[PDB]
C-alpha cells in the first residue's frame, strides 16, 4: 500500500476521530428540533444517531473511515445552521414509503422476486 | 489534398515540437511523457506528486509564462488500473500558445491542490469533488455545488444510472416535499449504434 | 402642423429613420422560384474520391518521452503590440 | 334564481377583470415572455398588468425548468397565494419536462408539486400561443357560486 | 513519505442502496450480430446486468 | 507618462537601474543551484544576453524592444518573481532522475 | 424577485452596512446535462449547446462545429464562412442590447427596456425566415450551414441595419452624460490587479481594465481575418468603463456586417463529401448512392477518429470552450464545456468587499450573468 | 374495464378509412414491360422504383405507392 | 488594434468651468437631457390587436404536427422507423405490424406533445415525405392527459388542413 | 385588408356570431380562422 | 391483477369508485389510493374549483371526475358500472334549507344501493358512529341509526365500519374547541362527567380501509375502531388549552355555516362506548395510535414556537 493518507495513520487517530464528531451530533439534536419548528420527540433524533453509526462497522482498513470522516464533518455545516428548509432533514425518516415485506411468503404473492 | 480538407502548417507544428522539448529535460523528475497533438497542441503527462512543482515551474518565467488557467476537468476512465484523470490547462497570455497538464490518481490518494498557485481553481475544485469524489487535500473551503443535499452517488462517473435512484413527489398525508424509489413512465430505450468493419485504419490496435 | 416641428426642437430630428416600418420602403415578397447550384467536384471524370478525402489522417505524432545550446526558444515569437485605429481613438 | 346568479356576472367578470401574475422566469422561455411584455403584443392593458409580489398575485405562470433543488421553494411560495388562485404552467418542461425528463435533477412534470390549469406546449411557445393561452383562461371562468349555496 | 504499507481488501460502501447482495452481474464477449459479417462487434469485454419487470403503463 | 497601461500596477519610480540590480541579485542565487542541472544552464543565459542589452542605454522605449517584455514596469515584474521561483528551486529537485514510472499501459488512449 | 427572476440564493453576513462576506448558492438549475451527452451522437445532441446559453443563439453551435471539424479533418466551404459572420456578428446585437438593459432595469430606469425591446423585434424576425423558428434555432451544423436562406435579406437586413445608429444614439443621451447614472456607478468594483487575471477571466472584466487581447485577431476562426474593426480599451478600471466596451461594440459589430454583405461569394453550403453532409432531397430520390448516406447517416451518426481537442471562441460576454474526448464512434466520451460564470462569479467576492449592500445589485450586471450557462 | 375515460368525452376517432381506398382507383394499364412510379408528382412522393409486371396479375402497389399499378 | 474611451482630462481654466458649473447647478443637462428625449411620445404605437389582427410568420414555421396523405388516400406513412430514431427526445413511439393487403403500415402512433422539443428533425429525416411540422400554433389544452397523441388524431389534425401546408411545402422544398 | 399604410396590423379580421355553437359576441377565441386564412392572416405569402 | 412495486404508477388490481371525497374524511382516503395507483373514480356534487387539490394524487389518468346530483338515479348508475370496490362516506352535518335531512342517510344510501347492488359490485362499505343509537338521541345521531338499519336490507353482506370519533390535521371535532376564543369558555354543561371518548387518529381509520379493501373474506363483519390510550378525561378541554395557550361556501361569506345552537351542543356528549366484542380495528391490522404524541401538530395559536410540552393524564380510571 504505497499512498499517503487522508488524515489518520493506522486504527488509532481515526478511532478517535469518530468519537470526536458522536459528540457534536449529540449536542446537535436538540437544537434543530426547535430551529426548523419541528414536532416530533426529542428521542426520535437521538435514536436515529446511533443507528447510522453502527452500520459501517465491517471496515478492517484506514483512509476508507477517514472517507467517511470527511461526509460526516461536512454535515454539521448545514446541519448547524439553516440551509436545508425542513425538507432535507426529514427525508431520513421514510414515513411516506410503505413497509417492506421482508419474509419470503409475503414476496410470494406480490412480486417477481424482488 | 483537396478543398474541403483543412490545410495544415510545419511551422507551428516545428515551433511546438521545439518548445516543449526542454520542459522534459529541465524537470526530470515528475515529467514521464510527452507527445505533441497533430492540430498544433500540446500534452505533458505528469506524476501526481508535481501537481504543485510543475505548475509552479510555469506559473511565473521568462520563457513561458502561461499565467491564465483556462479550464480544469476531469475524467473517468474504468480498466485503466489508476480510475481517474485530471487535465489541466493554461494559457501563454505573452505568446499565445497552449499546453494541458494530464495527470493520473485514484479514488483514494489524495492530489495536492492547485488553490495557491492559481486563485481560479477555487470552485473548479469544490465541482470535481461533487461529481467523482477526488479528494483535494487542504482545500480552504470544500463544500456541496451543483449537486442536491441528498445525492451520495458522484453522478458524472459511469457506475451511477442516468436517472437517478431518488424520484421526488408532493403529497398532502402532511404538508411535506417527499422522495420515494425511481419511477418511470417510458422505458428509456436503448439503441444500438456500433456497427462493424473497422473503418479506421491508422489508429488501429496491435492483434494480439 | 403644430406637432410635428415639436418633435423637432427636441431629442434632435430624424423624420427618415422612423422606430415603425408600418409605412413605405417595406419590402413586399420575392418573385423567382430559387435555383441553387452544386459545385464543388460534383462531377466527373476527374472529380473523385481516394483524392477528395476529407478524413483518415493520422494519430498525433509522439515527440521524445520516456520507457544542446539551445538559446531557451519561446513556444512562438511574442506578440507584437497594436495601432492606435486612427477613426477617433480618444 | 334570477336575482342571484346575476351576481356572479359581476364576480365572475371582476375577477378576470385583472390578473396580476407572478412568474418564475427560470430558463429560455423567460426571455420569450419578456418580449410579451415588450410593447409589440403588449402583455399589460389588454387587461392583464405584469408582474406583482407574492402576496397580491391572483395566477402564477410557471415557465423553465423545475429541478430537485427548487422543488420546495415553488411549494412555499404557491402557498401564500390567496384563494381563488390559479396555476399556468408555460414551456415544454413544465409539461413532462422537455429533454431532461430521463436525466437526474429534474422534476419530472411540475404537475406533481401543484395542480396546473391551462398547459401550453412549446419549446419557448411564440408568445402568441401564450395570449392564446391565457384567452383560454379567461373562457374558463364561466363558473358560478351562486347555484352552490342557492342548491344545497 | 508517510506511505504506511500494509494490505487490506479493498471494498466501498454507501453509494447504491440495496443493490448490492440482490443482483449478480454478467461478463461476456458479445458475438457478432449473424445477419451480417463484420467483426469489429467483438474485442470488448462487457458487463451486464440482470433483467426485471416490465408491466404495461 | 502617468498611465502604465495595465492599471494595478504604478509609475515608481526608476528605469535603468532598478532592473540591472534585480538580474544581479538572482545571478549570485542562480550560482547556488548544484551544476549538473539544466536549469543553471538555460537560465543564466536567458539573463546574460539581457543585461547585456540593458545596461546601460537610453531610451527608456527602446528598452521595451530586443527584450520583449510589455511596458518598463511590467518588465521589471517578469524578473522580479523568477526571483521567486528561483529559491523554491532548490527546495524540491527537479534535477535528480524520474520517480515511479506508471503502470506501463495507462497511456495508451483508445482502450 | 427578479434578481435574474428567481434563481442565486445568496447569503450575506454584511458587516453592519458594508457586506465584507458574500458566498452564493449555483445549483438550482443543473438538470444534469454533460452526463446526458454521453448517450446520444454528435447530430443529435447538438440542441442541447443551444440550451446553454440563453441569448446567444449562433454564437455557442459555432463553438460545437468548429469543435468537431477539428477531430474530422474538414473545413466548411467558402460560402459557408460569410454566413457564419453574418449571424456571428449579429448576435452581437443581442446579447449587448440585454447586457445594457435589463442591469439598468434592476438599477430602475424603466423606459430603455421597452425602448430597445420593441425595436428588437425587428431581429427575432430574421431568424424564422431563415431557419425555421424563433429563438433556438438548429441551423449550424459540423458541416455548415444547414440550407439556404431565401430570396430576400439582403434588402431587408440593408434596410434594418442602415437605420440602428440612431437607435444607439439614444441610449447615449439616455445614460453615458447622464449624473445619477453615473454616481450609481463610478469606482464601484474596481478590481483590476493581475488577481484579476489570476483569477482567469476572460472578455470584458478584462480589456475593459487594462490588458487589450481578444481570440478574433490573435487566432482566426474562419473567413474573418479578411474584415477591418477596432477593439475598445477600457482606461480605468470599474464598472462605468466596463460599461462602456458594450456601447462601443455595438457601434463597431455594425461595420463588421456593413463589410460583410459585400463578400459573399456564391456558392455551396454544405461539405460536399457526403460523409459528413446529407445530400439534397432531389437527390436521395432518383439515385442509388444517396439513400445509403441518406439514410445510415440517420440510423448512426459520423464516425470521427478518437484524441481530445480544445477550442475557444469569443462569445459575447466571455469565452465558450469544449473539451470535447471522442473515443472514435458515433457516440462520443465526455464533452465538458467551459463557460464564464466560474470565473466572473468566483471573483465577486474580492469585489464586494468594502461597498455597501445596494452597490452589490450593481455590480452583478456588468458581468452579464445568464444561468444555465453557470452549469459548466 | 377500460371504457369509462370517454364517459362524456365523445371519444373522437378518424371517419374516413385508407384501410382499403387502394380498391377505387382506375388501375393503370400500360402494356411494356417495366414502368416508373415517382408518384404524386417529381421531387415529392416516394423515390422512383422500377417494377416488373409481367405475370399475374399487377405489379404490387410499388411497396410504397399503394395504388393498384398494373398493364 | 486600439480604442481609448473615458481617457480625457477636464480643462481646467477659467472659461470651461463655468460651462460645468452651469451644469450641476442650474440643470443644463437632466432637463436637456431627458425631458425632451422622453417626450417624443408623439410617434404612432405599435401594438398588434391580438384577437383580429395577427404578427407576421414565414412558411418554415414549426408547430402542430400533421401526417399528409397522397391524392386519393393511402395514408403517405410507411413505417419505415427514420423519424423515432432521430428524435432527440424520443418522443415518437411507431409499433408496425404487416396490414392485411399486403403493404406495411402503422399500427400505433404516438407523439408527446410534451417531449417534443421542436427540432425538425422528423421532418428532415422521412423519406417519403409524410410528418410535416404544421403551421399552427393553436394549442393550449388544460389536462396532461390529452396532450398525448394517438394516430388517429394526427390524421384528423391533418386533414383539417391540407390547403394550409401543401401550399408552404411547394415554395420551400426548392431549397432542400 | 388596410391601405398598406401600416405593417403588422395592415390585415385586421373581424368576427360575427356563432361559428359552430358558440354566444353571440362576447366568445371569440381567435382559432375560429378557417385554414386558408393561415396562408394569408399570418402574412406568410 | 398487480404488477411492479406500489411505489407509484403501477396497476394494482382494484378499481374503487369513492363519494364523497371532498371533506376531511373522505379527502385523505383517496391519498392513499393515489399512491398504490388504481381507478379511483371520485365523482364530485357542484365543486369544480375546490376540487382542485386533489389531482397530484392521481398519477396519469388514476382519477376521474365526474358531476351528480344524487338523488337521481342514472347519475350514480353511470360510474358504479366499471367497477370493483365502492366505498360510501356521503352525509354532512345540520340540516339544510333546501333538503329533508330525513331520508338523505335513508334513501340516498339506498339510491347507491340500487342497480348499482345488480350491475355487479362486490365490497360495498357505509360508514357508522360509535354513538348512532336508536334511543332517543338525537335528530342526526338518530337518523344515523336508520341508516344503519334501514340500508341494511340491501347489501346483507358490507362490512359497515364503525369508527370511533376522530381528531386528526383538518377537522371539525377537536376544531370545535380551541375556536372558542370569546366572551367564556362554558363546558358541556359546566361538568366532566362522562367526558371523553375515544379520539382516534385519522391515519388509522383512513389505514383500517386500505387493509379492508383487499383483506379479504371481510364482508358481513362490521368492525369497530378502538381509541387511543385509554379513555380520558374533562382534562381534555384543559388539555387543549395546555399546549395552545388560550370550501364552495360563496364569494365574500356563507351567512349560514353555524355552530349550531341546537342538538351540536349535545351531538357529541351522549358518548356511549358501545360492545367490546365488536372485532374491531386490532384485527384489522395494525394501527394503534396515541393522542399524546400527535397533539402538538393540529393545535396552533399566536405562541407558535415555545410549548414546553408536559401536560398528561393518568389513563383515566375505568380504564
Ligand atoms: C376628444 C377626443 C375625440 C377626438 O379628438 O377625435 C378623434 C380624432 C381621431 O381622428 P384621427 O384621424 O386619428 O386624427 C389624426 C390626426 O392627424 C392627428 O391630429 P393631431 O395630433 O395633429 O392634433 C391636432 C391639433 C390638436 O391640438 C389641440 O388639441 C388644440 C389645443 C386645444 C384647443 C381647444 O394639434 C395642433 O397642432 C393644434 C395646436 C394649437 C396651437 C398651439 C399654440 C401654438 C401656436 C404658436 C406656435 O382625433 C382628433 O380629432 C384630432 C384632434 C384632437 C383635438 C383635441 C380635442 C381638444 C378639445
Ligand atoms: N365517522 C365519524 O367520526 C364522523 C364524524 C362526523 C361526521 N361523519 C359523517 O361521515 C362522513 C364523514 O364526512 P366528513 O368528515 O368528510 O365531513 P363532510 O363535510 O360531511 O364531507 C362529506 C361530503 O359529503 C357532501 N355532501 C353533503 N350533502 C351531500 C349531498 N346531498 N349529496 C352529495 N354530497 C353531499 C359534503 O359536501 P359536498 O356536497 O359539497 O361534497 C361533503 O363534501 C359524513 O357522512 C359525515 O356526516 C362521520
Ligand atoms: S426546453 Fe423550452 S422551456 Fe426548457 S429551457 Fe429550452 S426553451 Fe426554455
Ligand atoms: S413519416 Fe417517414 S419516418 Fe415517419 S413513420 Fe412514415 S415512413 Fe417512417
Ligand atoms: S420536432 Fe424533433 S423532438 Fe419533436 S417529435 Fe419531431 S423530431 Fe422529435
Ligand atoms: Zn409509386
Amino acid at each position: 500500500t504505497s499512498v499517503k493518507p487522508i488524515f489518520s495513520r493506522d486504527m488509532n487517530e481515526a478511532k478517535r476521530r469518530v468519537r470526536e464528531l458522536y459528540r457534536a451530533w449529540y449536542r446537535e439534536v436538540p437544537n434543530t428540533v426547535h430551529l426548523f419548528q419541528l414536532d416530533i420527540s426529542v428521542k426520535q433524533g437521538r435514536d436515529k444517531v446511533r443507528e447510522m453509526f453502527k452500520k459501517n462497522a465491517h471496515i478492517t482498513d484506514p483512509r476508507v473511515v477517514d472517507l467517511l470522516v470527511i461526509k460526516g464533518k461536512m454535515e454539521l455545516e448545514e446541519t448547524i445552521k439553516v440551509w436545508k428548509q425542513r425538507t432535507h432533514v426529514m427525508r431520513f425518516f421514510h414515513e411516506t414509503e410503505a413497509p417492506r415485506p421482508k419474509d419470503f411468503l409475503s414476496k410470494f404473492y406480490v412480486g417477481h422476486d424482488p | 489534398t483537396r478543398p474541403t480538407v483543412r490545410p495544415r502548417n510545419d511551422v507551428a507544428h516545428k515551433q511546438l515540437s521545439a518548445f516543449g522539448e526542454y520542459v522534459a529535460e529541465i524537470l526530470p523528475k515528475y515529467v514521464q511523457q510527452v507527445q505533441v497533438s497533430c492540430f498544433n497542441e500540446l500534452e505533458i503527462c505528469i506524476h501526481p506528486d508535481g501537481v504543485i512543482p510543475v505548475l509552479t515551474f510555469l506559473r511565473d518565467h521568462s520563457n513561458a509564462q502561461f499565467k491564465s488557467l483556462a479550464d480544469l476537468t476531469a475524467v473517468d476512465i474504468p480498466t485503466r488500473q489508476n480510475r481517474f484523470e485530471i487535465v489541466y490547462n493554461l494559457l501563454s497570455l505573452r505568446f499565445n500558445s497552449r499546453i494541458r497538464v494530464k495527470t493520473y490518481t485514484d479514488e483514494l490518494t489524495p492530489i495536492e491542490s492547485s488553490v495557491p498557485v492559481y486563485k481560479a481553481a477555487n470552485w473548479y475544485e469544490r465541482e470535481i469533488w461533487d461529481m467523482f469524489g477526488v479528494f483535494f487535500a487542504n482545500h480552504p473551503d470544500l463544500r456541496r455545488i451543483l449537486t442536491d443535499y441528498g445525492f451520495e452517488g458522484h453522478p458524472f462517473r459511469k457506475d451511477f444510472p442516468l436517472s437517478g435512484y431518488v424520484e421526488l413527489r408532493y403529497d398532502d398525508e402532511v404538508k411535506r416535499v417527499v422522495a420515494e424509489p425511481v419511477e418511470l413512465a417510458q422505458e428509456f430505450r436503448k439503441f444500438d449504434l456500433n456497427s462493424p468493419w473497422e473503418a479506421f485504419p491508422a489508429y488501429r490496435q496491435p492483434p494480439e | 402642423r403644430f406637432i410635428q416641428w415639436l418633435r423637432n426642437w427636441a431629442s434632435g430630428r430624424d423624420l427618415q429613420a422612423k422606430l415603425q416600418l408600418r409605412y413605405q420602403e417595406i419590402s413586399k415578397r420575392t418573385q423567382p422560384p430559387p435555383k441553387l447550384p452544386v459545385g464543388p467536384s460534383h462531377k466527373l471524370s476527374n472529380n473523385y474520391y481516394c483524392t477528395r478525402d476529407g478524413r483518415r489522417e493520422a494519430m498525433p505524432p509522439s515527440i521524445v518521452m520516456s520507457s544542446s545550446e539551445k538559446k531557451a526558444v519561446s513556444p512562438a515569437p511574442p506578440i507584437k503590440r497594436w495601432e492606435l485605429s486612427q477613426d477617433e481613438p480618444y | 334564481e334570477y336575482v342571484v346568479a346575476k351576481l356572479d356576472d359581476l364576480i365572475n367578470w371582476a375577477r378576470r377583470s385583472s390578473l396580476w401574475p407572478m412568474t418564475f422566469g427560470l430558463a429560455c422561455c423567460a426571455v420569450e415572455m419578456m418580449h410579451m411584455a415588450a410593447p409589440r403584443y403588449d402583455m399589460d392593458r389588454f387587461g392583464v398588468v405584469f408582474r406583482a409580489s407574492p402576496r397580491q398575485s391572483d395566477v402564477m405562470i410557471v415557465a423553465g425548468t423545475l429541478t430537485n433543488k427548487m422543488a420546495p421553494a415553488l411549494r412555499k411560495v404557491y402557498d401564500q397565494m390567496p384563494e381563488p388562485r390559479y396555476v399556468v404552467s408555460m414551456g415544454s418542461c413544465a409539461n413532462g419536462g422537455g429533454y431532461y425528463h430521463y436525466s437526474y435533477s429534474v422534476v419530472r412534470g411540475c404537475d406533481r408539486i401543484v395542480p396546473v390549469d391551462i398547459y401550453v406546449p412549446g419549446c419557448p411557445p411564440t408568445a402568441e400561443a401564450l395570449l392564446y393561452g391565457i384567452l383560454q383562461l379567461q373562457k374558463k371562468i364561466k363558473r358560478e357560486k351562486r347555484l352552490r349555496i342557492w342548491y344545497r | 513519505i508517510t506511505v504506511d504499507e500494509k494490505l487490506d481488501i479493498t471494498t466501498i460502501t454507501g453509494v447504491p442502496e440495496e443493490h448490492i447482495k440482490t443482483r449478480k452481474a454478467r461478463i461476456f464477449v458479445p458475438a457478432r450480430n449473424n445477419m451480417q459479417s463484420g467483426v469489429n462487434n467483438t474485442k470488448k469485454w462487457k458487463m451486464e446486468f440482470d433483467t426485471r419487470e416490465r408491466w404495461e403503463n | 507618462k502617468k498611465t502604465t497601461g495595465l492599471v494595478g500596477l504604478a509609475v515608481c519610480e526608476t528605469p535603468h537601474e532598478r532592473l540591472k540590480i534585480l538580474y544581479t541579485k538572482i545571478l549570485d542565487v542562480l550560482g547556488h543551484i548544484p551544476k549538473n542541472a539544466a536549469y543553471r544552464k538555460y537560465t543564466e543565459q536567458i539573463t546574460n544576453e539581457k543585461l547585456s542589452m540593458v545596461k546601460a542605454e537610453p531610451d527608456v522605449k527602446k528598452l521595451e524592444e530586443r527584450l520583449q517584455g510589455g511596458q518598463i514596469e511590467e518588465v521589471i515584474l517578469q524578473a522580479e518573481n523568477e526571483l521567486s521561483l528561483a529559491r523554491k528551486m532548490i527546495q524540491w529537485k527537479p534535477w535528480e532522475p524520474l520517480v515511479e514510472e506508471p503502470p506501463a499501459s495507462q497511456w495508451k488512449w483508445p482502450i | 424577485h427578479p434578481a435574474a427572476h428567481g434563481v442565486l440564493r445568496l447569503v450575506m453576513e454584511l458587516s453592519g452596512e458594508m457586506v465584507r462576506k458574500c458566498d452564493p448558492h449555483i445549483g438550482l438549475l443543473h438538470r444534469g446535462t454533460e452526463k446526458l451527452i454521453e448517450y446520444k451522437t454528435y447530430l443529435q445532441a447538438l440542441p442541447y449547446f443551444d440550451r446553454l446559453d440563453y441569448v446567444s443563439m449562433m454564437c455557442n453551435e459555432q463553438a460545437y462545429s468548429l469543435a468537431v471539424e477539428k477531430l474530422l479533418n474538414i473545413q466548411p466551404p467558402p460560402r459557408a464562412q460569410w454566413i457564419r459572420v453574418l449571424f456571428g456578428e449579429i448576435t452581437r446585437l443581442l446579447n449587448h442590447i440585454m447586457a445594457v438593459t435589463t442591469h439598468a432595469l434592476d438599477i430602475g430606469a424603466m423606459t430603455p427596456f421597452f425602448w430597445m425591446f420593441e425595436e428588437r423585434e425587428k431581429m427575432f424576425e430574421f431568424y424564422e425566415r431563415v431557419s425555421g423558428a424563433r429563438m433556438h434555432a438548429a441551423y449550424v451544423r459540423p458541416g455548415g450551414v444547414h440550407q439556404d436562406l431565401p430570396l430576400g435579406l439582403m434588402d431587408d437586413i440593408y434596410e434594418f441595419s442602415k437605420n440602428f445608429s440612431l437607435r444607439i444614439d439614444e441610449l447615449e443621451e439616455m445614460l453615458t452624460n447622464n449624473r445619477i447614472w453615473r454616481n450609481r456607478t463610478v469606482d464601484i468594483g474596481i478590481v483590476t490587479a493581475e488577481d484579476a487575471l489570476n483569477y482567469g477571466f476572460s472578455g470584458v472584466m478584462l480589456r475593459g481594465s487594462g490588458i487589450q487581447w481578444d481570440l478574433r485577431k490573435t487566432q482566426p476562426y474562419d473567413v474573418y481575418d479578411q474584415v477591418e474593426f477596432d477593439v475598445p480599451i477600457g482606461s480605468r478600471g470599474d464598472c462605468y468603463d466596463r460599461y462602456l466596451c458594450r456601447v462601443e461594440e455595438m457601434r463597431q459589430s455594425i461595420r463588421i456586417i456593413s463589410q460583410c454583405l459585400n463578400k459573399m461569394p456564391p456558392g455551396e453550403i454544405k461539405v460536399d463529401d457526403a460523409k459528413v453532409s446529407p445530400p439534397k432531397r432531389a437527390e436521395m430520390k432518383t439515385s442509388m448512392e444517396s439513400l445509403i448516406h441518406h439514410f445510415k447517416l440517420y440510423t448512426e451518426g459520423y464516425q470521427v477518429p478518437p484524441g481530445a481537442t480544445y477550442t475557444a471562441i469569443e462569445a459575447p460576454k466571455g469565452e465558450f470552450g469544449v473539451y470535447l474526448v471522442s473515443d472514435g464512434s458515433s457516440r462520443p466520451y465526455r464533452c465538458k464545456i467551459k463557460a464564464p460564470g466560474f470565473a466572473h462569479l468566483a471573483g465577486l467576492d474580492k469585489m464586494s468587499k468594502g461597498h455597501m449592500l445596494a452597490d452589490v445589485v450593481a455590480i452583478i450586471g456588468t458581468q452579464d450573468i445568464v444561468f444555465g450557462e453557470v452549469d459548466r | 374495464y377500460r371504457k369509462v375515460r370517454f364517459v362524456g368525452r365523445q371519444k373522437e376517432v378518424n371517419e374516413n378509412f385508407a384501410i382499403d381506398l387502394i380498391a377505387e382507383q382506375p388501375v393503370s394499364q400500360v402494356g411494356s414491360r417495366v414502368i416508373s412510379c415517382d408518384g404524386g408528382g417529381g421531387a415529392l412522393g416516394h423515390p422512383r422504383v422500377y417494377i416488373n409486371l409481367d405475370k399475374e396479375t399487377k405489379t404490387g402497389t410499388c411497396g410504397y405507392c399503394g395504388l393498384q399499378f398494373r398493364q | 488594434t486600439y480604442k481609448y474611451v473615458n481617457l480625457r482630462e477636464p480643462s481646467m481654466d477659467m472659461k470651461s468651468v463655468t460651462d460645468r458649473a452651469a451644469q450641476t447647478l442650474l440643470w443644463t443637462e437632466l432637463i436637456r437631457g431627458l425631458g425632451m428625449t422622453l417626450s417624443y411620445l408623439f410617434r404612432e404605437p405599435a401594438t398588434i390587436n391580438y384577437p383580429f389582427e395577427k404578427g407576421p410568420l414565414s412558411p418554415r414555421f414549426r408547430g402542430e404536427h400533421a401526417l399528409r396523405r397522397y391524392p386519393s388516400g393511402e395514408e403517405r406513412c410507411i413505417a419505415c422507423k427514420l423519424c423515432e430514431a432521430v428524435c432527440p427526445a424520443q418522443a415518437i413511439t411507431i409499433e408496425a405490424e404487416p396490414r392485411a393487403d399486403g403493404s406495411r403500415r402503422t399500427t400505433r402512433y404516438d407523439i408527446d406533445m410534451t417531449k417534443c422539443i421542436y427540432c425538425g428533425f422528423c421532418q428532415e429525416a422521412c423519406p417519403v415525405d409524410a410528418i410535416v411540422e404544421g403551421p399552427n400554433f393553436e394549442f393550449s389544452t388544460e389536462t396532461h392527459e390529452e396532450l398525448l397523441y394517438n394516430k388517429e388524431k394526427l390524421l384528423n389534425n391533418g386533414d383539417k388542413w391540407e390547403a394550409e401546408i401543401a401550399a408552404n411545402i411547394q415554395a420551400d422544398y426548392l431549397y432542400r | 385588408e388596410d391601405n398598406k399604410q401600416f405593417f403588422g396590423r395592415h390585415r385586421w379580421v373581424i368576427y360575427t356570431t356563432e361559428m359552430n355553437g358558440k354566444n353571440t359576441f362576447w366568445d371569440v377565441d381567435g382559432s375560429m380562422v378557417p385554414p386558408e386564412w393561415h396562408r394569408w392572416l399570418h402574412c406568410m405569402t | 391483477i398487480p404488477h411492479g412495486k406500489g411505489g407509484r404508477s403501477s396497476v394494482s388490481g382494484i378499481v374503487a369508485t369513492v363519494f364523497g371525497a371532498t371533506g376531511f374524511l373522505g379527502r385523505y382516503v383517496v391519498n392513499h389510493l393515489g399512491r398504490m395507483g388504481s381507478q379511483v373514480i371520485v365523482p364530485h356534487r357542484c365543486e369544480p374549483y375546490d376540487t382542485m387539490h386533489l389531482r397530484p394524487m392521481g398519477d396519469l389518468g388514476q382519477i376521474i371526475f365526474m358531476d351528480w346530483n344524487g338523488r337521481d338515479k342514472d347519475s350514480i348508475r353511470r360510474a358504479v358500472e366499471h367497477s370493483s370496490v365502492v366505498i360510501n362516506l356521503v352525509g354532512r352535518e345540520w340540516e339544510t334549507q333546501n333538503f329533508d335531512f330525513e331520508d338523505v342517510f335513508v334513501k340516498i344510501p339506498q339510491a347507491i344501493a340500487q342497480v348499482s347492488k345488480e350491475a355487479g359490485v362486490e365490497k360495498f362499505i357505509h360508514i357508522s358512529h360509535l354513538n348512532a343509537d336508536i334511543k332517543s338521541s338525537s335528530k342526526y345521531l338518530r337518523s344515523k341509526a336508520v341508516g344503519e338499519k334501514e340500508v341494511r336490507e340491501t347489501f346483507p353482506e358490507a362490512t359497515i365500519i364503525k369508527p370511533a370519533e376522530i381528531f386528526g390535521r383538518e377537522d371539525r371535532f377537536l376544531n370545535y374547541f380551541a375556536n372558542i376564543r370569546w366572551f367564556g369558555g362554558v363546558p358541556l354543561i359546566s361538568l366532566g362527567k362522562k367526558t371523553v371518548k375515544q379520539p382516534v387518529y385519522i391515519v388509522d381509520v383512513t389505514k383500517g380501509i386500505i387493509n379492508a379493501i383487499k383483506d379479504p373474506d371481510a364482508r358481513g363483519k362490521t368492525f369497530a375502531f378502538v381509541g387511543p390510550s385509554r379513555y380520558l378525561l374533562f382534562d381534555l378541554v384543559q388539555y387543549v388549552f395546555a399546549v395552545a395557550h388560550r370550501i364552495g361556501r360563496l364569494f365574500e361569506i356563507s351567512p349560514f355555516e353555524p355552530w349550531t345552537t341546537r342538538d351540536k351542543v349535545e351531538r357529541i356528549h351522549t358518548t356511549d362506548k358501545i360492545l367490546p366484542h365488536l372485532p374491531g380495528l386490532e384485527d384489522l391490522g395494525v394501527e394503534a395510535t396515541p393522542l399524546e404524541l400527535k397533539a402538538i401538530e393540529v393545535l396552533r395559536r399566536h405562541r407558535t414556537y415555545r410549548w414546553l410540552s408536559s401536560e398528561i393524564e393518568d389513563v383515566q380510571p375505568a380504564k
